[PDB]
């Protein structure tokens, strides 16, 4: 699988991965904040 | 149509077009990335959905 | 375009800054937790 | 990602400002469309008073 | 892990880190300010 | 292909996989902690 | 598929941006037409409040 | 069918995009005229709700 | 019929497209003027429902 | 009748189409002004129904 | 002003202007002819008159 | 300023300007003549006056 | 009467048509302003019916 | 005016104009053909007529 | 009085017509703004009837 | 600045500018003359004043 | 009209036009493909139809 | 029928087919989801 | 015609048909499974 | 009837046939879906 | 005070008239915004009657 | 089946696969979130 | 910060005035959007009377 | 433009990724089915 | 920057700019002078103030 | 970038740009100065604040 | 693409583009900095939030 | 950490820091003025 | 890198750090004074 790095520029892949991860984490955290069960700062009670 | 040295009607060579388009795509991804976080904030904090 | 030693110098500055930044962040979060914990129980806070 | 040669026939001096300005125009139209067709977006402007 | 700076430019990464963490810190502080339990300026009961 | 040797690609891949596994391991521990707080898989009766 | 020679008499520097921009203009007009002639599209914006 | 030499005095680079765009504009105006002067065309947008 | 020399001073590349487009513009304006100032033309659009 | 030398300083390629088009624009504006400020001109459109 | 070979400011000779205007007049007559049948259809089948 | 051969800034000689303006005046008179009959028809068959 | 040298720095090919068209635009605007802010000017159009 | 080799003001020879107009006419027929089927669908499935 | 060298960098052919036209535009806007925001200016048009 | 032969940026000599402005002033006076009679007719036969 | 090396008025050879049009058609198909899925989502989750 | 691939570019035909199949499958699945009988995730009862 | 030999066209066609038959076979099985869930051909009385 | 391909281009005819029949088949299927007697997904009584 | 070299890349013949005209446009927009969103500014126009 | 990469470019196919499956996975997760039986964050009774 | 070579393909003479003017346009639109969709911003203009 | 061996290498990476991707996908669907089956019966879920 | 002979980008020498600006200022003062008398007439004979 | 003699793309040297910008800043300060007095008059004699 | 001396289509070298963009970014930061203080004033003294 | 100043222009860093500090101080002071507890000129009573 | 020697960069850094500590020291004293006026960390019962 190391041959992937000859095909694709390792710098551009890392930035694309980090950009995807940053966006995804923000999406998941704010989806949870909108929920009644997983909104931690909102004092959610089950 | 793979001549690095030819100057096309737009005034660019093919490598120059490829380099310019990469900034266009990178600009789009950053714009889309900020838009997605903007949308989830709109989902989380607006009556939408 | 970057030599091995120049990358060591960049990482040396990064490691010093990262250590101080995270160390202050950890202390800040310990203090914040002592003030008001942010993980609610079943009945809330 | 496949259309890098759009910039060989379209001049970037006209293609790029048109692209960026049009993207902004879309954003303004979407912002305006929601503003004029919701109550909460005007209410967000209105605030407590 | 010093090899990271042979891939990503340390010049841009530092600037992007300070701007990105500036935005993130403001977002988190403001999110806490918007809550009833962690708005330290309002000081509601916990 | 980009100007990367077989050895440089192999060296990047080993670090990439190691860094990925550390990122995942922290995430796995985080998810175990999150589960201990509130499980996110409801039963037949709901939450 | 048969009109590839439209680009021999129409300059792509003007034909292409006009085509893409006009296609987007059609999309905006269709979006706006439904927005101003339905209750559900404004209601989708409105959400729970 | 008889005016093939309209293109000997009118430049196709300006005649053709003007013609195609103007035809599309007529279509939008007809679509818009019916939309704003009927009840069924907005109702087709509205659907069951 | 007497003005064939209008095309000796006015460039046909601009005179002809302007003339044809303007004639079409007149037709749209007359169509629109009747549409907005009658009941039967909107009723023709409306039909049985 | 005394201004034949207006065409020695103003290019007929632009002066003539501007003049004729503007004359038509005046006619449309007068037609529109009466249409929107009378009852009989709309009624002439309306006819027996 | 009857020189067949002179190229006037518009880029046309007099014979070319006469030929172009003939298509203009023939186009107008066909347009007027279709309009007249359109008008009588409007007279016969619309409340007008 | 009575040089038959001089080519003025507009691209016309004085005799060409005189000839062009004559068609302009003849066009205006025919337009005015038709307008006058149109006006008296408007007087005779419209509530005006 | 003192500004004859306005035409040494402003091209008459653009200064004159701009001047005449703008004067006409003022006249239309004054006509329109009175038409929309009086009852007698619309009544003059309306006449006896 | 039947010179196959002459390059007219538009930048086209007569055979090039004939070939271009053929695509214009073929484009119109296909457009008209799709329009006719669109109209009968509008007749069959809309309150029109 | 101190800006005489504005005309060394701004072309008078474009600066002067823009300046005069813009001044007239301000005058029309001020006239129109008062006309639409007073009762006495419309009443001046209205007169005794 | 009194050189009869110099050709200024507008493309005119000073005597040509003076002659052009004379038609402009004579044109204005005729326009103003007709306007004054139009105003007194408006005074005499309209509710104004 | 099958000369690979000729440079047409648009500034393109025939093979260049064919390659440009293929990106236009591929772009249209991708756009149409996304639109079709968008439409079925509109059918499935909106009151339309 | 193998002569079809000399006339048409095999790469462009595969893209067209795969694009058509992806569109068609999405159309069919969402048409089914809109039905009362075949909406599987909606808990459809016959 | 495109730059493909008789042999390459024959080789593509055999794989194309084989791949098509496998895609169809999976779809056929999927349709048999879907029929067992809920048939989509109503009778005279409906569903 | 092989002489047809000396008049009409077999290259364009095949592509136009597949696209034209694609539109035609979708139209007929959708027309049947819009009926009460032939909407197999709705399954009204016949 | 630091941007004196904005005028090395932006032509003053277009940068300066745009700047001054845009500043005036802002002033008109602010004047108009207050005029349409207050009672006292129209009342200042209205005066004692 | 390795011959596929002599027809389609493996460079573009991989990128299109990751983006296409990213969109597909988000669509399916969000569709499930919109249901009442499979919204694991809401946790309705099954 | 990474886009410094946007100015190698987009002319600053057009990129810079467009950028600054468009930024101002956004500010006016945001100001206007709040002004027309709040009560306090018009009330700020209104003041004590 | 692609040699036979280079296509083998591309397919080798593809097969490894496809196997892992589908293998995780299959395990995910078994777990999802154990949680809440998504094929309703005649009376629903 | 006091060279009487240099021809600046606008096409003017410094003395030509000074003479042009003098007419601009003299034009402004006459305009301001007429405006002031217009304003006092507005003060004296309109409800303003 | 401190060459007094280089002629930059805008057509100005650096000293000419500095001198031009000084008039721009001095103009801005005078405009701002008059605005500030205008604002305080607005504060003092209008209901604002 | 790191040639200090090459003159790109925009008319700038790379060092000139870097220097120009630095003023653009410094301009944006100052604008954003002023906006942030403006926003907090809007937060502190307007009903918003 | 002194090597930071060879990478970044010390003048531009000082301007960015001073600009950031000036903006931040205005933000904090006016946030406090909006509060009921920390508005000093408003005569805030606890 | 910018045209700064190791010695100039070291000289700037020492002054920068000294200036930062003085700025922070004033801020720390300001915060101690502000705390004496009104603490900004509420207790469990609020303010
Ligand atoms: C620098 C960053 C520093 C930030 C650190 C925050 C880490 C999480 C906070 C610590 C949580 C400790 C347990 C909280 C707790 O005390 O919750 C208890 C149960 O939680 C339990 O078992 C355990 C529940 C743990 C909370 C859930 C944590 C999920 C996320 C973990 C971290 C994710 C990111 C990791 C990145 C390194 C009960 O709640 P009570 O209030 O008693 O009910 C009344
Ligand atoms: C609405 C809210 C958001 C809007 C934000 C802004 C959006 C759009 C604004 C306009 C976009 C920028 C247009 C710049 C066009 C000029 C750029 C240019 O420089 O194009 C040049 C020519 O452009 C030419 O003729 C053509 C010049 C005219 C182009 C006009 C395009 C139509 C107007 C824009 C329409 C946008 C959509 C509608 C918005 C209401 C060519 O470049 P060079 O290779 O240097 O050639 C040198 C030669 O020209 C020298 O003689
Ligand atoms: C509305 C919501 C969505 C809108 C999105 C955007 C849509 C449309 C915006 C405009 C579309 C792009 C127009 C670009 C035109 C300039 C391109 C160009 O570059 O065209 C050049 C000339 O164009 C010329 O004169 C003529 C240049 C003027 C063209 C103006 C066309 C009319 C404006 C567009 C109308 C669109 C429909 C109406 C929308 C309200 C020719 O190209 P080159 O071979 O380099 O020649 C070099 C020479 O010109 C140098 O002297
Ligand atoms: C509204 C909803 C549907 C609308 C869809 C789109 C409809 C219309 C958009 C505009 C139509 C296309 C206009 C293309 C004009 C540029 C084409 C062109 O390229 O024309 C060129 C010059 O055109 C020139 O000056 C003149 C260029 C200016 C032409 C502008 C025409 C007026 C604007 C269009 C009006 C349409 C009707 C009103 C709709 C609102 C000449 O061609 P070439 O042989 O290369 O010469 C090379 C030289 O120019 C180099 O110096
Ligand atoms: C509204 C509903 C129906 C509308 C349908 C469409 C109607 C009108 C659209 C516009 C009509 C076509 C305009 C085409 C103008 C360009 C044609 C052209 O090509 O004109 C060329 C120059 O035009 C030039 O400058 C000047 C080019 C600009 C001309 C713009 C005219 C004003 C805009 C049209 C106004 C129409 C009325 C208002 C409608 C709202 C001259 O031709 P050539 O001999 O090749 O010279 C070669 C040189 O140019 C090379 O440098
Ligand atoms: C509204 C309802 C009724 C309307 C009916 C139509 C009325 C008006 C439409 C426009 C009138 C025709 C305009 C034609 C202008 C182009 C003619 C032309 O060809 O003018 C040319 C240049 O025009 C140039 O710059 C200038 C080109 C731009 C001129 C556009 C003027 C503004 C638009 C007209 C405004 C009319 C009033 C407002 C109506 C909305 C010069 O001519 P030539 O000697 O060949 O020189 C050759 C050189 O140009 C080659 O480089
Ligand atoms: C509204 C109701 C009544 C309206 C009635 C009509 C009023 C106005 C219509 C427009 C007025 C006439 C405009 C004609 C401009 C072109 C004349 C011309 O010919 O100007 C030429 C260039 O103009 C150029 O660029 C510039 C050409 C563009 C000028 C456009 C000016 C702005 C549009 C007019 C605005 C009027 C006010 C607002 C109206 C709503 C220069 O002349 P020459 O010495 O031959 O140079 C030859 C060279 O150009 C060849 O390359
Ligand atoms: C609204 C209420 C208040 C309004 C007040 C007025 C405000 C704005 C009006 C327009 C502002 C002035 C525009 C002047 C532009 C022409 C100046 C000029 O002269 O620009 C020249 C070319 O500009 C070119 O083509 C291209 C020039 C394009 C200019 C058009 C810009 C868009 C229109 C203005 C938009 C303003 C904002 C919107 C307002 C509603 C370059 O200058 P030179 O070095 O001599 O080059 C010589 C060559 O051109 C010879 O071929
Ligand atoms: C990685 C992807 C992995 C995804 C796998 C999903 C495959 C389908 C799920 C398996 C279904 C097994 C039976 C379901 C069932 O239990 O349904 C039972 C009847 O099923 C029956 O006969 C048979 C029911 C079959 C269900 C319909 C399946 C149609 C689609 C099959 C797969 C299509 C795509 C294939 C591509 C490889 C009865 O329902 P109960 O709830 O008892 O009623 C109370
Ligand atoms: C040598 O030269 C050669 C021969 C080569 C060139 C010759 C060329 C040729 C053959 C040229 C042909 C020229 C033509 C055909 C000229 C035609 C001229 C025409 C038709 C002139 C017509 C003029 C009509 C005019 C000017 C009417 C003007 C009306 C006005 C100004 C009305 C204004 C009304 C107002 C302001 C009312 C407003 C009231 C309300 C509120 C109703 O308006 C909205
Ligand atoms: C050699 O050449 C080289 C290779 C160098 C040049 C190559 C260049 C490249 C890479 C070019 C790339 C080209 C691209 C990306 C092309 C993309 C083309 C696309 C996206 C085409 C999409 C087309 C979509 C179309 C045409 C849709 C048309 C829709 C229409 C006409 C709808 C009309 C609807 C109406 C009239 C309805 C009106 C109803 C209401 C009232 C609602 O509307 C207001
Ligand atoms: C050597 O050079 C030679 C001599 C060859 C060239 C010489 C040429 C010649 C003879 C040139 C002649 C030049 C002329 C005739 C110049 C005339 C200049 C004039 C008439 C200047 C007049 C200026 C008037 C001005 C600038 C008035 C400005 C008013 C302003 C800015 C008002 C703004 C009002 C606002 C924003 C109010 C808004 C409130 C409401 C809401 C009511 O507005 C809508
Ligand atoms: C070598 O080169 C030399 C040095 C010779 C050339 C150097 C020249 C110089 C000195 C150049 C100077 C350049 C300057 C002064 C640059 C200044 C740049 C500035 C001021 C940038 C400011 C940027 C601000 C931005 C980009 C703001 C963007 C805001 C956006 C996109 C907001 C969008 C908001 C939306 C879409 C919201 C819509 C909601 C509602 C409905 C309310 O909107 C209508």
């Amino acid at each position: 699988m190391w041959r992937l790095w000859k095909l694709y520029d390792p710098r551009r892949v890392l930035i694309g991965i980090f950009s995807w991860l940053a966006v995804l984490a923000l999406v998941i955290h704010f989806i949870l904040l909108s929920t009644d069960r997983f909104n931690w700062v909102g004092g959610a009670a089950v | 149509f793979d001549d690095p040295n030819r100057v096309w009607p737009s005034g660019l060579t093919l490598p120059e077009a490829e380099e310019l388009h990469s900034y266009v795509l990178d600009g789009a991804r950053i714009f889309f990335g900020i838009a997605v976080v903007a949308h989830v904030l709109a989902f989380a904090y607006s009556p939408w959905l | 375009n970057v030599s091995d030693e120049e990358a060591k110098e960049f990482h040396a500055m990064f490691s010093q800054a990262f250590t101080v930044y995270i160390g202050v962040a950890v202390v800040a979060h310990i203090l914040a937790w002592a003030w008001r914990p942010w993980i609610p129980g079943d009945e809330g806070f | 990602m496949n259309q890098a040669r759009i910039w060989l026939v379209v001049k970037p001096s006209v293609g790029l400002p048109l692209f960026l300005g049009v993207v902004l125009l879309i954003s303004l139209l979407v912002h305006g469309a929601i503003l004029t067709n919701t109550s909460w977006y005007p209410a967000f402007f209105e605030g407590n008073a | 892990m010093w090899r990271m700076w042979k891939i990503l430019d340390y010049r841009r990464t530092v600037v992007l880190a300070h701007v990105g963490m500036a935005v993130l810190a403001l977002l988190i502080h403001f999110i806490l300010l918007s809550t009833e339990n962690f708005n330290w300026l309002q000081g509601n009961p916990y | 292909l980009t100007g990367l040797s077989d050895e440089e690609a192999k060296e990047f891949h080993s670090i990439f996989m190691q860094s990925f596994l550390i990122f995942t391991a922290v995430a796995v521990v985080a998810h175990f902690l999150a589960w201990a707080w509130r499980p996110w898989i409801p039963g037949a009766e709901g939450y």
